[PDB]
Formats: C-alpha cells, structure tokens, sequence
C-alpha cells in the first residue's frame, strides 16, 4: 500500500 | 556520506543499533523482514523472515521490538535468530508508529572534544570519528574557511593560504592571529577558540595568555602582549 | 613491520603492549586483562600422560587442550572426547539414520536413491511430481519440472472443490464439490470426469484413498462421521461416530505392517486420533497444546504424521504414537490460517487460507520458505501426485 | 478467516 505514518 | 547496505532494500522503515555488540538492525516494510549486520554491513543476515509492515524498531537486552502497521501490534523476537516471537499488545485501536526504550543507566560515554572551547569551531560542532567537526547554521550561505574551523559567508572571495580569514571576510596575513591586537576589528582573530590551539612563530615570543609577539615588542615602546609579560622578564 | 611487538615478547590481545614470557600463569596479572593469568592456565603439560586427553593433544601457552577427530566433540570438563549422535538432530539424514562410533550410516527406501553425500536421497523415478491445489472455481495442478512451475487447470466444470487425493494404481484425481455435494474422479490428463459419490455428502473436508485395499475414506463435518467406501463408491458405511465432533484431517498408512489411520477433530477438547482402519484400535495421540487442528500428512519412510494448526499457527510432526513431537515452523508470522498439508522428499507444501497462498519449506526445520503460487480464492485442498 | 469452510 502506502509507506506513510 | 557513504552507503552501508544498498543491494536489496525496499522500504527500510526501521533502524536500530546495539551498542553492546556493535551490530546494526533494520526492518523492511515491503520485503517484510528484519535484518542484522556489522556496522560495515559485511555479515548481513536475516533475523525475522516475516515481520509484516514494520515501521519502528528498537533492540534492548536479548530481544528486538518492532511495531507493525498492518496488524496494529508490538512484537518481539530474539536478537540473534528471531526466536520467541510474541506480540506484546493486542490489536491497538490505531496504527502504532515509532518505538524506543527508556533506560535509566547511562549509556556509553566518551570525552567530547566540543566540550573544550567549542572544539575551535565557530558556530556548531559535533564530535567526529577523529575529532570535533565544525558546521554552519541552516540559514545563510556559508563555507568552511580557516582550516574548516570558521564558517564565513560564501561571497566567492576565497583568500590565500598566506592569509587568515576573518568572520567579516577580511583576510589579514596569517601571522596576525592571537597577538592581542584586534586586527579583525571585531576580535575574531583574537577569540580564545583559535588561541587555544594556535602557536607562536619560532622567530617570535610567546605570551603567558597564549598570545604571540615579535621580540621587538618586549620591554618596548608600548605594551602589546596583554598580560605585561613582554615588559616583564626583559 | 609497522609499530607492534614483532619480537618474542608476548603481546596482549589487541594492545600495543607486550610483556615478558615468564608472566604466563605466574600468579600476578601482567597484561591489562590478565591474559597471562589466563582462565585456561594451571593445566598440566601433555607430558602428564597425554594430559589425560583421549585423542591428539596440545600444550600451548594456555595450559593444555584436548582435540578430537571429525564426528567427535569435547566433554563438558574436557576430560574425554564424545561421539556426536548425528541421528539425534532432526533432518540431518533424510531417511533411516544409524549412529556409529564416530560416524553415521544412512539408507533410503526402495523408491529412493542416495546422493553423493550420504545423507540426502531423491526419488528413483523418472517422472516429476505434480502439485494439485483446490481453488474455489478450478483445480490447479503445478508441473514441478526443475522449478519451472507451470500452472494449468485440470478440470473445467468445477464449482467448489475442497478435498483432493489421487490413486496411483489407476492414475486418477479425486475431489469433492461442496456446492454440488458430489465426489468426482478424472484422469491426470483431464479426461473421463466420472462421479463416484452423488448423494449423502454435506461438507466433505478431506478425502484419503486406500491404494492397497482399494477403499475410499473421507471426513464429513456436518454429519460428524468418518466414512469408508469402495474406490468406485459402491458400498458406503459409517466407520467412526463416537466422539467425532468436527473431523477435518485424515491420513492413511495402508502398508500391512502399519495398517493405520489418523484424523483430526477441532471440536471441544481438540485432538489428533489414531486408529486402525476398520476403526477398532482407537486411541488419542496428540491432545496437548492443540487448538483448531487442521490438515494431516504422513512421512511414509519415517512413519511420522505431520500436522498443522490454525489458531496456534504452527506446523509439527510426531511418531505414530504421538511421541517425539517436534516443530518445523513455530512462532513464525508466516502462518496466518493454514488449512491443508502435503509432503514430498524433503519439502513440505501447505495452503494458507489467510494469505491465499500455497507455500513450500524444508520439512525438517521450516527454512528455505518460498511461495508456490498466489490464488484469487482460498486454496483449500492440496496433494502431490507421485508414485 | 473462520475455520468453518461452509
Ligand atoms: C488419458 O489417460 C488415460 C489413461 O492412460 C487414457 O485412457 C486409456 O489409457 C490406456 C492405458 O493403458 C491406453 O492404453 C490402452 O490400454 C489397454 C489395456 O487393455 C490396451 O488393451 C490398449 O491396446 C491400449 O494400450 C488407452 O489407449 C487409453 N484410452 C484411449 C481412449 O486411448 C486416455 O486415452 C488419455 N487421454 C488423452 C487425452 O490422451
Ligand atoms: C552499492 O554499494 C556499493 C558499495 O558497497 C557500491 O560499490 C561502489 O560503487 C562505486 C561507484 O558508484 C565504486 O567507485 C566503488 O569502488 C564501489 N565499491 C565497491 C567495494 O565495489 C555500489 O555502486 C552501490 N550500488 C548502488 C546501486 O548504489
Ligand atoms: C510437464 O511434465 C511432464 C512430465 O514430466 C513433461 O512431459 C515430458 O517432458 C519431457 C521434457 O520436455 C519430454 O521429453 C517428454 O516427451 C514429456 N513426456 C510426456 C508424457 O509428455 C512435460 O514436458 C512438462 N511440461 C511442461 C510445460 O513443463
Ligand atoms: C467418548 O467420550 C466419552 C466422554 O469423554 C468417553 O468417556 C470417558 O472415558 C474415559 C476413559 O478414556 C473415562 O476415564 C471417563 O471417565 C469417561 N468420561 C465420561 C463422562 O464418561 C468415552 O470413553 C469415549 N468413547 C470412545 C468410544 O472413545
Ligand atoms: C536454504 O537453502 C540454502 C541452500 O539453498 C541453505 O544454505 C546452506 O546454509 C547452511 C547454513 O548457513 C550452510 O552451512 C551451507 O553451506 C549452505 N549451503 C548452500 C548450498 O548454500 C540454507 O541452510 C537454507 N536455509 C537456512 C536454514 O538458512
Ligand atoms: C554441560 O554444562 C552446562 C552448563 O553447566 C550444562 O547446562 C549442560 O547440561 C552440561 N552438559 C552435560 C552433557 O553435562
Ligand atoms: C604553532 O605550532 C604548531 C605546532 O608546530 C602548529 O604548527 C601551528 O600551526 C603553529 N601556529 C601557526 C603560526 O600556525
Ligand atoms: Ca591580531
Ligand atoms: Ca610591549
Ligand atoms: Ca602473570
Ligand atoms: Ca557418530
Ligand atoms: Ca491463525
């Protein structure tokens, strides 16, 4: 997915 | 600035360092594994073969703790081989991010060269592998003049090795430093930072306060040594 | 040479300082760490009747040291050499490990041939194995041709396949359809889809054919029975019914020496049960540290029953009596909800309903983990077609 | 995933 916080 | 491990990392969210054994740990979110290696990155190994979307990582004692974004838990495993894998928390209401240990015992301590006259740097210094490394602030354009000890404005007027660079950009000749004469005007060439490591020409005379004067400035027309040591002991 | 102590003066480890040679175990710490007063000092030289060592001997600066040949190890007190029991470490020898005085002997079943190393053996046949898995809509068979995996469907009219097994005598593939409530059979070439059980099935979990006695065993979750029938499905009877709550797993050992059956039940008080086929000699073999047991398979050369767990998330094996229980994959996040199990040579294959993948790994230690294929739906059944 | 295949 997204490697965000 | 050099790369340590750079072959197959994708999404290295976590990084940890174990001072007890000097091994480096990191975690990958896409590869979903936690790897260890030496500080040089030679003895690379895999500690945990499946760690999901790990974000934070921290090693204390015999275990490595990491938070997982996918399954909102905190896990642990043995730092050497990844055994004893258990979940510290239930599924948290939100995704945990970041992790650290609170340790009361003082960690490894070493003598900071910056603790002595700011290490000779002008504004900001940090202890390097061999000695204190000077640095310049984030605002303004600067360059490491004067043996990388002085941060001076980067106007492009680079000046000769036969000269001493001031904080004002003026380059008096290098013999004028630390003679208790404010040749800089603002006293930059006379600050205690440089005089603690400077030294007096062999063809000059050394003052008690660290200043340097030619011999014809002793017991002479006027006092210019700063502690009356030129006029004393003729 | 660069600055160090290149002369005979005894240099302490890591330091730029060297000391006199008389310092060794003389009573006063001379090196910064006291290496002269070494923990291995005050041991008699090898002139003291070989220093008591049972093999070759050393009498270096640090007291004395006993050494042993290959296949041997030191005792705790370094008094004598001791043999390594190479068969006591699982997976060291693929089949039938035998321990010698300082070495090991190995052999494999008549279907296997030993390799250059005397530990590993491979199948003697010239035919590669086939891996058959049960996706919801289709049956997927993997041509295992030197890791050149090639997916293709086996049968087309499948709607919901759960169980899978094969008959080597006739070369057919058996499966049960959950939506149709039928058991089918086909040739490995996808031809001759004939029915065997057309009614009397509600939720058939796994199917295990008896290739020696020409029988067919299966477990039905809704009926809570273990049933047996002829290989063509003619004569059906209920085999096990007393305390059978939620039977899932099923494995068979039709070899006349064993003639034994195993099944798994995940009701209250879950357990793995062992009984002789015809259900006379019934006993429980595994009931400790078990919760949602799922899937069974038998290592025929070693007579080990491999079993899996969906709640505790492990893969284990044990003897036919339940003893020598061991873990191959435990405390590992790779397992989420494994369902079915399959063995071949030294590899173990299982289907995971959580990750929707069928995976592989060393059937002894659980390493060398890899992915076999990704399935759109949950892969339920799995079996390996090979003589 | 619930264990009941049905
Ligand atoms: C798919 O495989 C099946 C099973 O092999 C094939 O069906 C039949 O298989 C037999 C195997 O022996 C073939 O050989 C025949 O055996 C009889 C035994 O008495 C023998 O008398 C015959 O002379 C012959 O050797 C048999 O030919 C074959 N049946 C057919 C229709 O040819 C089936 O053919 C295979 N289908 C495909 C897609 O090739
Ligand atoms: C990954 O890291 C290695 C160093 O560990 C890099 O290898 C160096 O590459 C430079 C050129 O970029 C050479 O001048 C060095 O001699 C190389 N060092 C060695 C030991 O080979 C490698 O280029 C890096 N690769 C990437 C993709 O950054
Ligand atoms: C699938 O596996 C089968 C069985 O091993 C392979 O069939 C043989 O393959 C070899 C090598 O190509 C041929 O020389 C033989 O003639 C084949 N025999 C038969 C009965 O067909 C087949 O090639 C494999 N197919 C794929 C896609 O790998
Ligand atoms: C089926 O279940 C019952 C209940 O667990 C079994 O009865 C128990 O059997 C043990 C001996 O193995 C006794 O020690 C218990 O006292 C019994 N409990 C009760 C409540 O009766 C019974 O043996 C099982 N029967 C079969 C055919 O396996
Ligand atoms: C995965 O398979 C590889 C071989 O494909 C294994 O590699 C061996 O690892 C052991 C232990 O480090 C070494 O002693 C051998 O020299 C290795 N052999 C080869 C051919 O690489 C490896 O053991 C397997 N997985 C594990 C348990 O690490
Ligand atoms: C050897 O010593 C260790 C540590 O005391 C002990 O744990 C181990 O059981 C001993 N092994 C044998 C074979 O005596
Ligand atoms: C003083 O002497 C020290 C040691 O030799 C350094 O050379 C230093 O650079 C000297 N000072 C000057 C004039 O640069
Ligand atoms: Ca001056
Ligand atoms: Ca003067
Ligand atoms: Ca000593
Ligand atoms: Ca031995
Ligand atoms: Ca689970």
């Amino acid at each position: 997915x997204x490697n965000x916080x | 600035r050099v790369p340590i491990v750079n072959t197959s990392l994708v999404w290295p969210n976590g990084l940890a360092l174990d001072l007890e054994t000097d091994l480096l740990y990191w975690a990958d979110a896409s590869l979903q594994k936690i790897e260890r290696s030496t500080l040089t990155g030679t003895n690379r190994e895999v500690v945990v073969s499946t760690a999901f979307h790990s974000f934070g990582l921290t090693v204390y004692g015999q275990y490595i703790y990491w938070t997982d974004l996918y399954t909102r838990k905190i896990y642990r495993a043995n730092k050497y081989d990844g055994s004893d894998l258990v979940a510290m928390t239930t599924r948290l209401p939100t995704q945990p991010s970041g992790i650290s240990t609170v340790v009361k015992t003082q960690r490894q301590q070493c003598s900071n060269p910056c603790d002595q006259f700011n290490g000779g740097c002008s504004h900001i210094c940090a202890p390097g592998p061999n000695g204190a490394e000077c640095q310049c602030p984030h605002e303004g354009n600067w360059y490491l003049a004067n043996d990388n000890k002085y941060c001076v404005v980067d106007t492009g007027t680079r000046c000769n090795q036969l000269q001493f660079t001031c904080l004002n950009g003026h380059c008096i000749n290098q013999d004028w430093k630390c003679d208790n004469d404010n040749d800089c005007g603002d006293g930059s060439d006379e600050l205690p930072t440089v005089c603690a490591f400077h030294t007096c020409r062999s063809t000059a005379f050394t003052c008690g306060n660290g200043r340097c004067v030619p011999y014809h400035y002793r017991c002479d027309y006027y006092n210019d040594c700063g502690d009356n040591s030129d006029e004393a002991g003729c | 040479q660069p600055f160090h102590c290149p002369s005979t003066q005894w240099q302490c480890p890591g330091y730029s300082t060297c000391i006199n040679l008389s310092a060794l175990c003389d009573g006063v710490f001379d090196c910064p760490n006291g290496t002269d007063e070494s923990p291995l000092c005050n041991q008699d030289s090898c002139s003291h009747f070989n220093g008591g060592c049972t093999h070759q001997c050393m009498q270096g600066p640090f007291g004395a040291t006993c050494l042993c040949p290959l296949g041997y190890q030191l005792a705790n007190d370094t008094k004598t050499c001791e043999d390594i029991n190479e068969c006591d470490i699982p997976g060291f020898c693929s089949q039938h490990c035998v321990n010698m005085r300082g070495s090991f002997r190995c052999a494999c079943d008549p279907e296997y041939t030993l390799e250059s190393d005397g530990r590993t053996c491979k199948v003697t046949g010239s035919e590669n194995p086939l891996l058959v898995v049960a996706s919801r809509d289709k049956i997927i068979v993997d041509n295992i041709t030197a890791h050149t995996h090639n997916l293709y469907s086996l049968v087309q009219d499948v709607s919901f396949v759960v169980a899978l097994d094969f008959d080597s005598v006739t070369g057919r593939v058996f499966w049960s359809d959950l939506l149709q409530g039928k058991t089918w059979s086909v040739f490995q070439n996808g031809t001759d889809k004939r029915v065997v059980h057309d009614s009397g099935l509600s939720v058939t979990e796994m199917i295990a054919v008896d290739w020696i006695g020409r029988n067919l065993y299966w477990t039905d979750y809704a009926l809570e029975t273990i049933e047996v029938s002829k290989i063509d499905g003619s004569h059906r009877t209920v085999l096990i019914s007393k305390n059978v709550t939620k039977p899932r797993g099923l494995a068979l050992d039709p070899r006349m020496g064993d003639n034994v059956m195993f099944w798994s039940d995940w009701g209250h008080h879950p357990r793995i049960e062992r009984a002789s086929m015809d259900g006379t000699m019934r006993t429980v073999i595994v009931q400790e540290k078990i919760y949602w047991p799922c899937g069974l398979s038998i290592d025929y050369p070693n007579r080990l029953i491999y079993f899996m767990d969906a709640y505790l998330d492990y893969i284990e094996f044990c003897d036919y009596d339940g003893h020598n229980r061991r873990q191959v994959i435990a405390s590992d996040l790779v397992l989420h909800h494994p369902h079915a199990l399959t063995l071949f040579e030294d590899f173990v294959y299982w289907t995971d309903r959580g990750t929707r993948q069928v995976m592989q790994a060393n059937k002894w230690h659980g390493g060398n983990q890899s992915v076999v294929m990704y399935s759109v739906h949950q892969p339920l059944g799995i079996t390996a077609i090979h003589p | 995933x619930x264990l009941x295949x049905x």
